[PDB]
């Protein structure tokens, strides 16, 4: 035994415990970590196999976690990682008792802060406006002009501000704003060319006065003592306005369209860092955060997901790229485990889902690079999209009945080696 | 007098003309069946078990085919100095480190493009 | 070595040295480089394959 | 519920479910008050013959 | 009064239709298998012992 401990002890640099070779149970085995968690790992197993227990093993081997005893009490190491959990099934692995002195962050729906002002133009082009999918240039662009005349009126000491731009924008001035261009009727007189109010004082710049109040509009006439002629875009908005408030006024998303500080207050341009520290660990320091999305629904999850990992990705490619720029490699690895993929990343699906298969798909490309890892588990792999395990460099393959799906671990093992390709569908529990 | 050379993760993500006009090809580690069938299919048959090797090909190896060459053939490439920044982050020598700061302020301020 | 890298490139009129043959890490594999950069030429990879790096030392060889 | 009731291929689908959804919304509340935050998906009692009723008003309106 | 020559590197690309009404063929060196699969099949009067040839032919056999 001696000779095949140290050939794994000593030829391999940067290892990582796994477990117990089946030919003999005693003797332990170690894999390449640096290669491991460096190039995207995958595990695909029935079930009864048990794929999250041994997912756990590995995290905790990760993390120090080892017989109930945190050895790195004293001092604090580096491990981030973030788990989706839909069955809060992984909340309790990582729970020590207070002696062990461990911080985690458990998230859930009634405590998540994920504001709007903090998506992009897709996004927000699926959420708020729903017609005709591509057959409404008109108030797709009136919108987008007032949310970026309005982002400039709450922050302005920054500059250059565009439709995209993470800043905050109240959705409620941008109803009444629009809700007031509906019932426009202009005052044209000799050198009146403009909006008329009640009280017949005109109006020079729109963006001062509809976005805060509704506003009480003049008669229209072609009388030539009061000549006032309608608007141009009136009539054609009189039903946006009462399609939105109704989604606005929904309780199960209350937590996207209304959020609160623990103070009850709304949050400012300059909370923007806060927001991700968490979905880091940052802010309790927690190595580990661990998301439920159980409550959620399934209409807004699609979203929810893919912003949470533009959020990961943004962090880490622009603090690497900063890092680079003396020449060092990043320093703030992160590690996403995506359970129950087959929920949100179908192989043939409809636009409903299609918003999170790009984000998690950038990660699969161009991730890298940048300091973003994945892993992957799943019941049946051809469920799972192509792309993402076309490029996955690591198989662990737990029992699996069906031989359609045996082709992707059977090819991956080479000629000479075959031979195992034929031990899938006896694998006793817990096997690999 | 103008030429190309293209290079892509995967070749069923690009478009089927460029590539049919394409003579030839240097193939590096690829792991689906999908992407090895293409590659496999290329080859000729007094030589062909070459392709048995893909699923497992080291960081640098090659297999080559085409007409530039008297006959396919695997190669090792020597890493070029200097080198282009694609340095992939070392993991868990990073993770077993102290606990590090990020200036935040950097970092956002930055995004804010 | 001398009469393989012989039988390998004397025939061919303009030579490009590209790496090893793994078959022997001693010899220096060559190839036409005018069938080769004007036929167009395409690589494919996975991640961690070595593609941008080939690329440039093929560049810088040129 | 959007299913047994609803067709999904038409020029204005969009604009009929999203009242839909308020109708149901809304009828559940007056034969349930005691309760809050109430959603469409929430199991409580509610009649189908007001919906149609409802939507039928909302046509002719001036 | 009109009579074809077709000449081709890879058949199995070219239509069927065509090869098939042609009668006389000459052949010279095949490395891919699939091609020879259907050349072995429209040559009519090709006995397996000469069939074998058509990969290891030199420059210029016919
Ligand atoms: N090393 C082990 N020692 C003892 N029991 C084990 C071991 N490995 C697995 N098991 C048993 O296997 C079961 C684990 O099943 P689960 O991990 O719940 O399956 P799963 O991976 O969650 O499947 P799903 O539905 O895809 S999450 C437990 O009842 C364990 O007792
Ligand atoms: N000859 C070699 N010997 C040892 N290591 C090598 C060699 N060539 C490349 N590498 C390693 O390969 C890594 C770079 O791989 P890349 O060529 O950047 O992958 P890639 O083709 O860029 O994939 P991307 O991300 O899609 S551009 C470096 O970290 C090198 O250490
Ligand atoms: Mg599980
Ligand atoms: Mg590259």
């Amino acid at each position: 035994p001696a000779v095949l401990e140290g050939i794994f002890s000593h030829q391999i640099k940067s290892p990582f415990a796994l477990g117990t070779l089946g030919i003999s149970p005693d003797i332990k085995l170690k894999i390449d970590g640096d290669r491991f968690f460096s190039k995207h790992v995958a595990v695909v197993g029935s079930t009864g196999s048990g794929k999250s227990c041994a997912v756990a093993k590995i995290l905790q081997t990760a993390v120090g976690i080892e017989s109930k005893a945190n050895a790195h009490k004293a001092a604090q190491k580096n491990s981030h990682i973030v788990i989706f959990d839909i069955h809060a099934e992984y909340a309790a692995a990582f729970n020590l008792e207070a002696g062990e002195a461990f911080t985690l962050n458990l998230l859930g729906v009634d405590n998540l802060r994920l504001p709007y002002w903090l998506m992009n133009a897709q996004e927000l082009e699926q959420i708020f406006i729903e017609s005709n999918e591509h057959n409404s240039h008109n108030q797709i662009s009136q919108f987008r002009h007032a949310v970026v005349r309005n982002k400039c009126k709450h922050n302005p000491t920054l500059t250059n501000l565009s439709f995209d731009t993470p800043v905050y924008f109240s959705i409620d001035e941008v109803v009444t704003y629009l809700e007031n261009m509906n019932n426009e009727v202009i005052g044209k007189l000799a050198g009146e060319g403009k909006p008329k109010l009640a009280n017949e004082t005109l109006v020079s710049d729109r963006d001062e006065l509809y976005f805060d109040a509704v506003q009480s509009f003049i008669v229209a006439s072609q009388a030539a003592a009061t000549k006032a002629s309608n608007g141009p875009f009136n009539g054609e908005f009189d039903r946006m306005i009462l399609r939105l408030h109704t989604r606005l006024a929904d309780p199960r998303l209350q937590f996207l369209f209304y959020p609160k500080k623990e103070d009850g207050e709304d949050l400012a341009t300059g909370d923007f860092a806060d927001v991700v520290r968490q979905f880091v660990g940052y802010m309790t320091k927690s190595n580990v955060s661990i998301i439920d999305l159980s409550g959620i629904p399934f209409e807004v999850l699609s979203i929810v997901v893919s912003l949470i990992s533009r959020m990961i990705f943004d962090f880490g490619f622009h603090y690497s790229k900063n890092r680079h720029v003396g020449g060092a490699v990043s320093d703030v690895p992160i590690l996403v485990v995506c359970e129950e993929a087959h929920n949100y990343l179908p192989r043939s699906g409809g636009a409903a889902y299609d918003a999170s298969r790009k984000s998690i798909e950038r990660i699969a490309k161009e991730g890298r690079k940048y300091g973003v890892t994945l892993m992957v588990v799943s019941q049946r792999p051809s469920e799972v999209s192509e792309t993402i395990f076309s490029q996955c460099s690591n198989f662990i393959s737990l029992r699996l009945t069906n031989a359609v799906d045996q082709t992707y671990v059977k090819s991956l093992l080479p000629d000479l080696s075959a031979g195992l390709g034929d031990l899938l569908p006896n694998l006793a529990q817990g096997e690999f | 007098g103008v030429t190309l050379m293209v290079v892509s993760q995967r070749p069923s993500e690009v478009s089927e003309t460029i590539f049919s006009q394409c003579s030839n090809f240097i193939s590096l580690r690829l792991t689906n069946a999908v992407d090895q069938t293409y590659v496999k299919s290329l080859l000729p048959d007094l030589s062909a078990g070459l392709g048995d090797l893909l699923p497992n090909l080291a960081q640098g190896e090659f297999l080559i085919v085409g007409d530039a060459p008297l006959m396919p053939t695997v190669g090792h490439f020597a890493l070029p100095v200097p080198e282009p920044h694609s340095r992939s982050v070392n993991y868990l020598q990073e993770w077993n480190s102290g606990w590090r700061h990020v200036d935040f302020d950097s970092v956002i301020d930055r995004w804010r493009g």
